[PDB]
RNA sequence: CCUUGUUGCUGUGAAGGCUGGCGAAAGCCAGCUGGAGGCGGCAAGCCGUAUUGAUCUGCAAAUCAUUGGCGUAAGCAGGGUA
RNA sequence: GAGCCUCUAGUGGAUGUUUUACACAUGUAAGGGAAUUCGGCAAAAUGGAUGCGUAACUUCGGGAGAAGUAUUGGUUCAAUUG
RNA sequence: CCUCGUCAUUUAAAUGGUGACGCGCAUGAAUGGAAUGACGAGAUUCCCACUGUCCCUACAUGUAGACUAGCGAACCCAUUU
RNA sequence: UAGAAAGCGACGCGGCUUUUUGAUUCUUCGAUGUCGGCUCUUCCUAGCAUGGCCAUGCAGCCGUGGCGAAGUGUUGGAUUGUUCACCCACUAACAGGGAACGUGAGCUGGGUUUAGACCGUCGUGAGACAGGUUAGUUUUAUCCUACUGUCCAAACAGUUGAAGGGAGUGUGGAUUAGUACGAAAGGAAACCCACACGUGACCUCUGGUGCAGCGGGUGUGCGGAAGUGCAACUGCCAUGCUACGUCUCCUCAAGCAUAGCUGGAAGCCUCUAAGCUAGAAAUGAGUCCUGACUCUGGAAGACGGCCGGGAAGACGACCCGUAGUUAA
């Protein structure tokens, strides 16, 4: 017989099955079409969480239609999220090739000299090793080897990609001594320019402003705060039964009908939940600059940096260059995050348009906070 | 930037925190924190209450107007 | 849209505040006309959905009947605006209010006010969308 | 049927009695004294209404928890006898 | 000789691990207040003593703790059970 | 029985409750008829107070449960599923 | 209102369906738990709303008859054990059904249908009554298979993408505009903005919670004070977790119904017989989740345990550190 009211599904089959991701460091797996038309450029960078606050910006948006005359302006408080991007360092290069199985890798090719940073992901345990890593390929240098491989790469090849590792020793309360790995895609101009590029690039530092700038649109991969074992209550937001029941309250009451005579994979059971891959499309840059130099905005005249007194809780201090972005981001403090170009343009006018800020909240996260400064705090108390 | 200054405790509320309580006799009141409104209710008198700033001005511990 | 007994001529936009008045609530009467206490039994612009009771926040317009009152007026059906509302709202600036009590106050379907004076404070927001509150309220906040 | 054991704390305040007032009489009204009842709230006990609670390879071939009914009496009980 | 706390006299083992979900015994909750369900089932609310004040009906005994309201700690005094 | 009888009151809304009416399938006088008081862990309807029963669920405690040492069963069974 | 056929369609005639109730007794009486509700998933179309179109007795507004289409929706209550019925309120709309009359080792136990008892009618009686009434025990998974997550098959670092899943839906306001259209009365048509329901995350703010921490009182213990046990009560409140909080959600290609272009058959005509153009909330891809077989690289040592932690956790597994901005 037909169910008696009609009412939606639970939760989306958009994301089951609902395992758990693999590691926890996400790789770019998609990136923007490529365009002749425009200059050599990279498409994506790694960024770590450090944690939110809140701002207040000025905006003046309303209906075209609206017959109002006077050019209202409004203030707006909105939440943030801020991330710490130290600049990454280049130390080789992969060749890609098409066919009809997708893109298979044709060759890759690393600097003369790598840093102790990076040889430390090669192997399992830091502090057991011989340190024999990569102590014979320098040769290949003298041999020519290198200049061989070169022309290999520029003959036959469709897609080009750097490898870029991250200055993990910049940010003591990671606990961390093995840089993270990633590969880059780069857009514009012919394979030769590419490679040229490329080249003239291996061992040097590529600042953050290469590949964004404030008001940019991107994309944030990363993995979300883990949950454990959970019943269905929470893991799809099925219904408590009632009262009186025995055998418990909290669970799907019919699992199926007599026929088909098994259970079908739309039906919520228990098991994890917590710790996948989610992407986060189209988020705004408000804000870009540094953990040590102080900023005011027209209408704040103090001058102070992005640390709120005392740190954010369980990291402290932010020190190299950070970006501050609208809304919440996957995962606790401390992980690791991929940022992409956007994958295609917003039409929305809600993204499109200016953001001017005129307050930013620096007082403390542990308790009620109170102050905005350590010279506030000694004035309302008294010496 | 402040919100205001706290009716009961004294104390400046900063920009985005607190709130605002509106009676019947037409008033409007900001209050700190949910401590404080409570406090009100039940008719403590805030010159007992010694960490406010109310409390400490009245007993001159703090120069005050 | 204007369907049904008592159907409303006068559509407005909504405001996304909490919805603190739901199908039950008994509230006080803020006008003159001679009604003291309503009983909330709909709200108009809800779809529903399974097992969920229609609720209402400030602005919105309710139907209701007169549980107290002069004898003309009890137990018939009537459509009034909500003024203030004990639940906490959050403005867009991010400001926080609270009322010490809930009201509502009658108009006809035409959206006209039935009396000519409104007992108290009025929320702000309301005045901009319903233009008659402004008038004849006590205070603005 | 014969011989025995087992009533603690409290509320209400019948019959009978003493003073004072009112009345021509008959007998009416106050305050106090007295302590009746298969009479009220409880304790020790005796019972078994609800949760259709726990348990249902039990602690148990009828039990356990909270909640209930009566408890100065056609009440409960040992031994001897029919 | 209630519950709670102590003196006399008497008492105890299937080992380690901070230990998800679902349970079984329990606490607390914004705004609303029976909309829940066959059904207020379960829970919450009321609670002792002192005073004020107490309706219909009645076999005149009762109803009756009707209902409805107020007071209550420590200290230092008066006055002698108020 | 027809039947969720008709009229009034209680609700926003009454196959319910109470008040009336009566050719009553098939009421009725110790096969006992009719109207009340006091008393029911008896059946039924409404109001006030009160609340996680519900909107709509969240957090926390004890004991089991997971993993580990010692000890160690039963129901059931043509079985290749 | 003329007029068979906008819409209807008497008197007759041919079919389909199994969702109603019959008819029959093939399977089960060394047992297949029987009505309704609650909870949760999937399917059908005979299309109620939402999208594209054709006819009209289509001026406009509101409608009525038909075509391709099953993606997303279809609610809150009062009386009643009800399925059914009937009213009130909202709504874009409150269509109709199937899955052992879906779903009891998932719950509940109001109805029916054991043993107690009342009433009416029938019987000389014991007793009867698809007549009415009240009280009446809901057991067991530790096996196999399915389903949900977890490890291994697969050294370490960087990747690839076969195949499987799939997601956004609707309402209102403003403007066009008191305009077209109509004698008048009335009265339409993008872009932008606000919201609801659904989906995925997050704690800066505001509610909630009180395990760590600070305070207060009642009864009784340790000769007093101070420090405190037990019975438990009570005010505030870090970190964390959470919603009553905050952020989130479009673009191509091939083409349905239809309306067209060129064009014969058939010197004329004609959307079709070849060929071409515009075309839907529908279909197939991309952006989104899972990740088969592969591919590229470094080096004579590599890796696991043991020891200590967490951002991770049932156990494994994952992320990390071990002579250092290491721990106390």
């Amino acid at each position: 017989s037909c169910r008696n009211y009609s009412a939606p599904r639970h939760g989306s089959l958009a994301y089951c099955p609902k395992k758990r991701a693999k590691t926890t460091k996400p790789a770019i797996k998609s990136f923007p079409k490529d365009d002749a038309s425009k200059p050599v450029h990279l498409t994506g960078y790694l960024a770590y969480k450090v944690g939110m606050t809140h701002v207040v910006r000025l905006s003046t948006r309303r209906s075209k239609t609206e017959r109002v005359l006077k050019e209202t302006q409004k203030e707006v408080l909105d939440a943030v999220t801020i991330l710490e991007v130290p600049a990454m360092r280049i130390f080789g290069m992969v060749g890609y090739k098409s066919t009809v199985n997708g893109l298979k890798a044709i060759k890759t090719v690393y600097a003369e000299h790598l840093d102790e940073q990076v040889l430390a992901r090669l192997r399992k345990r830091n502090s057991r090793s011989s340190k024999l890593m990569f102590k014979l390929y320098p040769q290949k240098y003298e041999n020519g080897d290198i200049k061989r491989d070169y022309e290999l790469l520029k003959r036959e090849s469709d897609v080009v990609r750097v490898l870029a590792h991250t200055q993990v020793s910049k940010i003591p309360s990671l606990n961390l001594k093995k840089a993270h790995i990633l590969e880059i895609q780069l857009n514009g101009g012919t394979i030769e320019e590419k490679i040229e590029w490329a080249i003239e690039r291996l061992e040097k530092e590529i600042p953050v402003s290469e590949v964004f700038s404030q008001q940019d649109l991107i994309d944030v991969i990363g993995v979300t705060k883990g949950k454990g074992k959970e019943g269905t209550t929470k893991r799809f937001g099925t219904t408590i039964l009632q009262h009186k029941s025995r055998k418990g309250k909290r669970k799907v009451a019919c699992i199926g009908a007599w026929h088909p005579a098994n259970v079908r994979r739309t039906v919520a059971r228990a098991g994890q939940l917590g710790f996948h891959r989610r992407t986060a499309q189209n988020k705004k840059i408000y804000m870009m600059g540094n953990g040590k130099t102080p900023f005011s905005t027209e209408y704040d005249l103090t001058s102070k940096t992005i640390n709120p007194m005392g740190g954010f809780l369980r990291y402290g201090n932010v020190k190299s260059d950070f970006i501050m972005v609208k809304g919440g981001i996957q995962g606790p403090s401390k992980r690791v995050l991929a940022l992409r170009k956007a994958f295609a343009p917003s039409n929305l006018g809600k993204d499109n348009e200016e953001i001017v800020l005129k307050f930013v909240d620096a007082s403390s996260k542990k308790g009620y906070g109170r102050f905005q400064t350590t010279e506030e705090k000694k004035a309302y108390f008294g010496i | 930037f402040y919100e205001g200054t706290c009716v009961y405790s004294g104390y400046p509320v900063p920009r985005g925190k607190g709130t605002y309580f509106v009676s019947l006799d037409d008033k409007s009141s900001l209050f700190f924190s949910s401590k404080y409104k409570n406090f009100s209710d039940k008719k403590i008198k805030a010159k007992r209450v010694k960490q406010t700033l109310m409390s400490k001005q009245f007993c001159g511990k703090v120069e005050s107007v | 849209p204007g369907k049904g007994k008592q159907p409303l001529d006068a559509i407005k936009n909504r405001y996304g505040f909490t919805r603190g008045i739901q199908v039950g609530t008994v509230l006080a009467c803020a006008d003159n006309s001679g009604a003291k206490m309503l009983k909330t039994i709909g709200v108009k612009g809800v779809s529903g959905r399974l097992n969920r009771l229609p609720a209402a926040g400030p602005g919105d317009v309710i139907v209701a009947s007169v549980v107290k009152g002069r004898s003309d007026m009890r137990k018939k059906i009537v459509l009034a605006v909500i003024i203030r509302q004990k639940q906490m709202i959050r403005r867009k600036d991010g400001v926080r209010l609270q009322f010490e009590e809930s009201a509502a106050v009658i108009i006809s379907n035409k959206g006209d006010l039935k009396g000519t004076q409104i007992s108290g404070p009025v929320l702000r927001e309301v005045c901009d969308i319903w233009p008659k509150i402004s008038s004849q309220a006590g205070s603005i906040y």
